[PDB]
């Protein structure tokens, strides 16, 4: 074809394909083109450099020259055409100023957050309120003792992470001032993190999930109470031996690549980092333990008034208004220090500031006690997703499939068994019963939608299998009611 | 913009 | 930087 269009390289015309896409970058010195994945750059650098300046030139051309900071109050901090526009939440200018008025945001009430000294008190207060089934307030636990939450011994830091995970492990990382996400080698982040004096840009990753790393997955685990209620954990039990065999023998096995991986995250952020208001995907609950550093959460209860304000905030193109300034005083401030743990139920809207370099272990999960609220957040996400175009990776992996499997593999069996004896589930399983109805009703809406306009992309559950599950669900449900009407 | 927890499922 | 997509 044309030699000048050859990478690079690579020395090739069409790249094999993290994902190079179909993208090239050109050397401002030697003028030869490079596939992005062949340029030696990482995704986080793609937009940074005004001049580049490939490896075949750096020893005799110098390092790439990055754009000069022209508009520190804009995500596009490098664009002179935006100099005159408004301060964007949370650009460098925005965060800088927010840090100074920050502590004026009111503290939460006792009904919003409950602070406890240790895991034993948490347990007591958790049970007073009705436990996980009736879990509505956030808890801060100062000392983790009694939580049964496996964590690293301090002295553990970023260095240990990169050693365990791998220097070339790529993690989706937030460019804080640009308010965007890019891949970045763990070793690159560590270099940048290590340099505490020279930080032209701040970085914060939330999304290093290590549940598939045989070493890390043993070092930081969710509290026991989280493991006991996790729907994902119930469906993909990390069991062995005969238990696993029984698993396969019932059609209860689910592929590892279908497992939502969100329950074991490592988060590391630079001081000055800000993450803006959001509800965790799928309306999942969150555990959040500070190994090192400090975090300030700004939180708002999952009420309809708040949900309406949030939905509007998320669908408006406006970029200059802090959600707290329009939430009618719903935003409360809570500080979490080294060693302390936050436990957040479904639906809580929250932003977070990182006053100090930090290292956090956290995780997301779904549970039956928050089923309604999880569906409610799901409707919220879908409503927002109609207006704005986002990426599927920022939403809960395989949300619907997870429920099809939970209904099939868990609830169906429980209802069937009760039906086959006595047996009014309201006695020793009121919770299981009410969840079944709630989940069923939601899934009836999904079914009708799939019929009205067809299935989504390829896989994973054929429409026919869904209809067969629903038929079986309706049957056992109708039977159990008859038993409840009789008794 | 796009600064939010990220997976890829799967 | 100057880039392109194919
Ligand atoms: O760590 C912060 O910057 C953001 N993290 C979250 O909001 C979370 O873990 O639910
Ligand atoms: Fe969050
Ligand atoms: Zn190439
Ligand atoms: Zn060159």
């Amino acid at each position: 074809p044309k030699e000048s269009d050859r990478c690079g390289g690579c020395g090739k015309f069409t790249h094999e394909d993290k994902k190079n896409d179909f993208q090239w970058i050109g050397c401002d010195s030697c003028q030869t083109w490079y596939h992005f994945l062949c340029s030696g750059l990482e995704q986080f650098e793609y937009y940074l450099y005004e001049k580049f300046f490939c490896p075949k030139c750096v020893p005799h051309t110098g390092h790439s020259i990055r754009y000069k900071v022209v508009a520190p109050h804009r995500y596009r901090w490098y664009s002179p055409n935006e100099k005159h526009l408004g301060i964007e939440v949370g650009s460098k200018t925005w965060i800088e100023d927010f840090i100074t008025r920050e502590n004026t945001v009111p503290s939460p009430t006792d009904d919003e957050v409950c602070i406890v000294e240790d895991g034993y008190e948490f347990r007591r207060e958790f049970e007073k309120l009705g436990g996980a089934d009736n879990w509505g307030k956030v808890f801060m636990v100062k000392d983790m003792d009694g939580l049964n939450m496996t964590m690293p011994k301090p002295g553990f830091d970023l260095e240990d992470v990169v050693k365990i995970m791998g220097s070339d492990y790529e993690v989706d990382t937030i460019d804080v001032y640009n308010q965007s996400t890019y891949s970045m080698k763990l070793d690159t982040f560590r270099k940048l993190f290590r340099d505490t004096k020279n930080r032209p840009l701040l970085y914060n990753f939330l999304s290093l999930e290590f549940s598939d790393n045989n070493e890390m997955k043993e070092i930081a685990k969710p509290p026991r109470f989280v493991q006991e209620i996790s729907m994902v954990n119930r469906l993909w039990p990390d069991v062995s031996g005969a238990e696993y065999i029984k698993l396969l023998q019932r059609e209860e096995y689910l592929p590892e690549d279908q497992r939502p991986k969100v329950e074991q995250f490592c988060l590391a952020g630079m001081a000055g980092s800000y993450t803006d208001f959001h509800v965790d995907f799928g309306g999942s609950s969150v555990y959040y333990h500070i190994l090192k550093g400090e975090k300030i959460f700004y939180i708002a209860a999952p009420t309809e008034q708040n949900f309406a304000a949030y939905q509007a905030h998320e669908t408006s193109p406006d970029t200059t208004t802090w959600f707290g300034d329009i939430a009618n005083g719903a935003v409360k401030r809570v500080v979490i220090k080294e060693g302390q743990t936050l436990l957040i139920p479904a639906g809580w809207i929250h932003a977070v500031l990182t006053p100090v370099d930090s290292l956090v272990f956290g995780g997301n999960f779904l549970h039956l006690g928050n089923l309604e609220m999880q569906m409610r957040v799901y409707h919220l996400e879908n409503a927002i997703r109609k207006e704005i175009r986002s990426e599927e990776k920022f939403y809960f992996p395989n949300f619907e499939l997870l429920h099809w499997m939970y209904m099939r593999n868990v609830l169906l069996e429980k209802i069937t068994e009760a039906n086959q004896e006595g047996s009014d589930m309201r006695e020793q399983e009121k919770n299981i019963w009410t969840a079944s109805q709630i989940m069923k009703a939601e899934m009836e809406r999904w079914m009708d939608r799939e019929l009205r306009l067809g299935p989504e992309k390829n896989a994973i559950l054929p429409t026919d299998d869904k209809n067969k599950i629903m038929i079986s669900v309706r049957k056992q449900i109708e039977i159990q009611t008859k038993i409840q009407n009789a008794k | 913009q796009t600064a939010r927890k990220s997976t890829g499922g799967k």
